[PDB]
């Protein structure tokens, strides 16, 4: 519960589902980085539960 | 969200992970609606596509360009998961190459290149939209794909209507038809170059038809048996017939007909006799009749019947003579006989003043004619393997030959008179280390001073 | 959007004389170089007859060369084919093809729905 | 907290009747040792 | 004149996020709701203990009289009884009687409030 808790929170407030949600231009490299990053996470997560 | 949000390919989680997703929404659907995207194909791809074009920058595809061997700008993609969207902000990009990059979007904004001319699309499924479509059709030459099923070729190939260049490198032998997917060849009446590689059985119809408008065709059957039945004469402008590895096993009776062609090549066609030379010279164009990789006992004595001879290539055969008749045409000038099993070359050969590259290489020739040499207009004289003791001292007054190549043979003397010629450097005079060192020094350090620039 | 409608195909005894129509859509037919194709039963679908844009030439495959005639007429938008004395291996289905779409936004090509003929 | 997005409205509810049984507890335990005579 | 990039961006995103939040929340309508009946329910819960609560505060009183039909167990029939907390219990529930009669007020006038506005509807006008 606390692992899945935390990325929920992460994914929630994260601008690239912001602009997933907009669309429904430039992105910084680490904000980048820090999706993919937890993209890999969220499915090695998924593939965990 | 799956059906509101076009992001259909969310699949359903499993027991552990949709309980949560329930409690959630039981909630605040915003926050699983949030979480949602990250379970998304496409939020992923169009996250790779946007870490991709913030990895390829601009600078990094213009250093990465390239030059091919048609000279010209070309840019090479290699198992790329997606064209960057900086690709196409270089102007001067004038060839794409395209492999194993799967599921691949031409954008419009492909329509900002200019100079692109040519189209590689290797093992890609190409998909695009109507402004790119329409300025391909108004902005491209040369198109490449490679493909082992017919699906995946693009079903707009034939919408591309100022194509010049067509390269299929797949397997169009589908079951029990007549080459139905490319027949829609008939829709591009601009195309000059054809290059058919699918291991052909039966020439389809729709290229006999297409060809009577066709500049240069190449096939390659690798190895596949080929046949003809009068395809050949329906053209009367082709100029180039490359019939590399097509199983011929004889020389076709269809290709009589085409006296406007130049450029003849029958490589790997398993030719037993090519005594049809007489049928050639209704040819007075054929210039670049290539014969080599083939099974030739002896050259007929009708080719000096022809005299329009320029190129001729009968490498990789068993020919124990080179009849006189043959050095009757004057005006050879890229004339390659290597690795054939010769004995010695006529002196006839002296006659050719007009010839540039000779390759003798594996060739059993014990010693060469001195009348040989007497031609000045010389450009390359290739030896490989050959039977040679010595070298003729008369070779110093040439000062048109570039190069030479001496390797393999047992040679142990180098004449002086070799070192006097206006047009001779390192690279272009290649020798056996130890053979080197028996000319006097005093011009190496003189060649070797120019050898800079 | 584009669409095409076969129209005109049945069965029909030999010797008959059909002519097959296509409706066609917003891509004009005096462009949208255009083919009539066939599907035969117990073989591979091959292509019969091809009219072109632009002169209006004339295409045919050597098995159905002398006796299959194909049009296009403007104002309406149709494509025509008419066969005389049909033999009993014209049994087969038959499709408007379009590999060129019109002037502008150049659409991807469409299959036509097709009519079974047959000659007994 | 963090923790408050996972619990719907009836968990919360049940906690608040919890708390309120608790307190009855308590004053029922309070009121029978100070006297039950 | 010149705004940071980070600056505009952020304000970029507030807008957005601002502009999904007004189109995800103006189709709830359950905070007025929930809202509205709270009120609705501290008023009449108002309403009932004045009422009963002001009935029944005079029926408290120091000196009482009990007659409990107890002759097997003491012999005496009556009983005058006195109760020591009369008095206290007297004066806090006036003092309880006038802070629900102040929440009272104060929850009439949150209901006035809510009736004479349509809440629903936002003037936005100065």
């Amino acid at each position: 519960l606390e692992h899945f808790v935390s990325i929920l929170l992460k994914c929630f407030d994260s601008p690239w589902t912001t602009r997933a949600l907009s669309e429904t231009g430039v992105l910084d490299k680490k904000e980048g980085e820090q999706a993919k990053a937890l993209f890999e996470k969220v499915k090695k997560f998924r593939t965990h539960v | 969200i799956r059906e509101e949000s076009s992001y259909s390919d969310i699949p359903d989680v499993k027991n552990d992970f949709a309980f949560m997703l329930h409690l959630i929404d039981q909630y605040d659907p915003l926050y699983s609606k949030r979480f949602a995207v990250f379970l998304s194909e496409v939020s992923e791809n169009k996250l790779r596509q946007l870490n991709l074009n913030n990895e390829w920058t601009l600078d990094k595809l213009r250093q990465r360009l390239t030059k091919n061997a048609q000279d010209k700008l070309e840019l090479h993609l290699f198992m790329l998961s997606g064209i960057p969207d900086t690709v196409f902000d270089l102007v001067e990009l004038e060839v794409l190459k395209l492999e194993l990059i799967p599921d691949v979007t031409i954008p419009p904004s492909i329509a900002q290149l200019t100079g692109l001319k040519e189209l590689w699309l290797y093992h890609t499924a190409a998909k695009i939209e109507a402004p790119a479509l329409a300025f391909l059709r108004e902005n491209l030459r040369a198109l490449h794909i490679k493909f082992t099923d017919i699906k995946e070729i693009p079903l707009w190939i034939y919408s591309l209507k100022t194509l010049e260049e067509l390269h299929l490198t797949g397997n169009l032998s589908a079951e029990n038809n007549r080459y139905i997917v490319i027949d829609g060849l008939r829709e591009l009446k601009r195309l000059k170059v054809l290059r058919l590689k699918s291991n052909l059985s039966k020439l389809p119809q729709v290229v006999t038809d297409v060809g009577v408008h066709l500049q240069k065709l190449s096939i390659n059957n690798e190895g596949t048996k080929l046949i003809v039945l009068n395809s050949l004469k329906k053209m009367v402008n082709l100029t180039e017939l490359e019939l590399i590895r097509c199983d011929l096993e004889r020389i076709p009776h269809s290709i009589f007909s085409l006296h406007n062609l130049q450029e003849i090549d029958l490589k790997d066609n398993n030719l037993k006799t090519i005594e049809e030379i007489i049928s050639f010279q209704h040819l007075h164009r054929l210039t670049c009749l290539k014969l080599w990789y083939n099974h030739i006992a002896y050259i007929p004595i009708q080719i000096g019947n022809l005299t329009n001879l320029e190129r001729l290539y009968l490498n990789r055969n068993k020919i124990e003579k080179i009849p006189t008749q043959l050095f009757y045409c004057r005006k050879l000038r890229y004339l390659d006989l290597s690795h054939n099993n010769l004995t010695f070359l006529p002196a006839d050969i002296g006659l050719l003043q007009n010839l540039q590259n000779l390759a003798v290489t594996a060739n059993r020739i014990e010693a060469l004619p001195p009348e040989l040499f007497q031609c000045r207009k010389l450009r390359a004289l290739h030896l490989g393997n050959n039977v040679l003791q010595s070298l003729p001292s008369r070779v110093g007054e040439l000062t048109n030959l570039t190069q030479i190549e001496l390797r393999g043979n047992r040679l142990e003397c180098l004449p002086v008179e070799l070192g006097e010629c206006p047009l001779l450097k390192r690279s272009g005079l290649v020798v056996e280390e130890d053979l080197f060192s028996t000319l006097p020094p005093e011009v190496k350090e003189r060649l070797w001073r120019a050898d800079k620039e | 959007q584009v669409q095409l409608v076969e129209s005109g195909g049945g069965l029909v005894q030999a010797g008959g004389s059909l002519r097959l129509s296509c409706a066609a859509s917003g891509f004009p037919v005096y462009q949208a170089w255009m083919w009539w194709y066939r599907q035969a039963p117990g073989k591979e679908r091959e292509w019969v007859a091809a009219i072109e844009s632009e002169g209006q030439y004339t295409w045919y495959a050597d098995s159905v060369k002398g006796r299959f005639t194909i049009s296009r007429d403007n104002a309406k938008n149709t494509v025509y084919l008419q066969m005389n004395s049909l033999k009993p291996e014209d049994t087969a289905v038959y499709y408007c093809n379009v590999k060129d779409t019109g002037h502008t936004t150049n659409q991807y090509d469409y299959w036509g729905q097709g009519t079974q003929v047959t000659v007994s | 907290p963090a923790y408050r997005i996972l619990k719907p409205w009836w968990d919360v509810f049940t906690d608040y009747i919890s708390i309120v049984m608790l307190m009855i507890a308590v004053f029922g335990g309070t009121l029978q040792v100070t006297q039950d005579k | 004149g010149v705004l940071d990039k980070k600056e505009g961006e952020q304000a970029k995103a507030l807008f957005e996020k601002v502009k999904k939040f007004r189109t995800h929340v103006e189709e709830g309508d359950i905070v007025y709701r929930l809202y509205m009946r709270q009120t609705i329910i501290k008023v009449i819960k108002f309403a009932l203990i004045i009422c009963y609560t002001v009935y029944y505060v005079h029926n408290i009183k120091f000196d009482v009289d009990c007659t409990v039909d107890i002759e097997s167990l003491t012999g005496y029939r009556t009983y005058r009884c006195a109760h020591p907390l009369a008095t206290l219990f007297k004066i806090l529930a006036s003092f309880y009687i006038s802070l629900v009669i102040f929440y009272g007020l104060i929850c009439m006038y949150t209901l006035w409030w809510m009736l004479r506005r349509s809440l629903k509807k936002y003037s936005f006008e100065s």
